[PDB]
């Protein structure tokens, strides 16, 4: 692995040191649907014009970024999504801005959200969850290996391919950092309590993130949930963590560890770092390789009729997407 | 029982990052 870690630093620095840029344009392409929104941006399924491929592309207005103070952060999200290069990491295809918008064209990944399967069936068997779940651990650890901390996890930012695998989107709050990092961002149900006690954090936020991630597709609901923000925050912070009845041994012992606030205890933060969760009792039946591979039986292949259909995926109230005649925020997003 | 209280809360939806 340290032998595969290597070589991929070096195949990202180069795209980090020198990103692409301008590589398509909005008349190439035909908008068809909104497949999911969040708090910056649109995504939208769009077909390309000239292969005939269909892509999801993400719209951020350049106004609604600047108000909300997400500058850097988008940045940061184009500039790492162009660079890294892994198996569970959706694909960046194209990417370009115009005189209102900045957008960023994906692969299509038409099996939907993770979220709204999860939702539907409830809950998800531990062979199930395990199934993500190792997919996810192996994708930190590429990130992590590079100095990224990915801070949105969570089964929203999580899409199933038609392979039944995972495919990971909206590097938002990711951030290329070797130290601590002070920004309060994320999404309340998953924030690690280091975050809400504006301590200062790194990497553990990620592990800690994981260990929500494995709760809430095994017990169908997360480990610490309110109707408010505030109130998640006191349930976070006290730390208690209650497991359903159904819960392995091995699951919770593993949570215990993940869900640990105590960042000199918590799994993937030790010596050993990523190797004690692979070696841990829960995960003894995932050969590590044979994921990474995608040689491995998929629990789930999502049902899709013919390229292009969003069966998949919910509806959205559509919005007219605007372009001024008049350049905004010009010299903010220069590089972008 | 948990899962009744979690399906009658206000946060079953899909869930967007903070934003200040
Ligand atoms: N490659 C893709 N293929 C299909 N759907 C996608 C893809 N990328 C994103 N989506 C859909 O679009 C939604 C929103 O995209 P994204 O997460 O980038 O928006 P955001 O506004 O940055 O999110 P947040 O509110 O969490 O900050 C996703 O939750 C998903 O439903
Ligand atoms: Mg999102
Ligand atoms: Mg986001």
């Amino acid at each position: 692995v340290k032998e595969f870690l290597a070589k991929a630093k070096e195949d990202f620095l180069k795209k980090w040191e020198t990103p692409s840029q301008n590589t398509a344009q909005l008349d190439q392409f035909d908008r068809i649907k909104t497949l999911g929104t969040g708090s910056f941006g649109r995504v939208m399924l769009v077909k390309h014009k000239e292969s005939g491929n269909h892509y999801a592309m993400k719209i951020l207005d350049k106004q609604k970024v600047v108000k909300l103070k997400q500058i850097e952060h988008t940045l940061n999200e184009k500039r790492i999504l162009q660079a890294v290069n892994f198996p569970f990491l959706v694909k960046l295809e194209f990417s370009f801005k115009d005189n209102s918008n900045l957008y960023m064209v994906m692969e299509y990944v038409a099996g939907g959200e993770m979220f709204s399967h999860l939702r539907r069936i409830g809950r998800f068997s531990e062979p199930h969850a395990r199934f993500y779940a190792a997919q996810i651990v192996l994708t930190f650890e590429y990130l992590h290996s590079l100095d990224l901390i990915y801070r949105d996890l969570k089964p929203e930012n999580l899409l199933i391919d038609q392979q039944g695998y995972i495919q990971v989107t909206d590097f938002g709050f990711a951030k290329r950092v070797k130290g601590r990092t002070w920004t309060l961002c994320g999404t309340p149900e998953y924030l690690a309590p280091e975050i809400i006690l504006s301590k200062g954090y790194n990497k553990a936020v990620d592990w800690w993130a994981l260990g929500v991630l494995i709760y809430e597709m095994a017990a169908g609901y997360p480990p610490f949930f309110a109707d408010q923000p505030i109130q998640i925050y006191e349930k976070i912070v006290s730390g208690k963590v209650r497991f359903p009845s159904h819960f392995s041994s091995d699951l919770k012992d593993l949570l215990r560890n993940l869900l640990q606030v105590d960042l000199t205890k918590r799994f993937g933060n030790l010596k050993n770092g990523v190797n004690d969760i692979k070696n841990h009792k829960w995960f003894a039946t995932t050969d590590w390789i044979a994921i990474y591979q995608r040689k491995v039986e998929a629990p789930f292949i999502p049902k899709f009729k013919g390229p292009g259909d969003t069966s998949n995926f919910d509806d959205y109230e559509e919005e007219e997407i605007r372009v001024s005649i008049n350049e905004k925020c010009g010299k903010e997003f220069t590089e972008f | 029982t948990t899962y009744a209280d979690f399906i009658a809360s206000g946060r079953t939806g899909r869930r967007n990052a903070i934003h200040d």
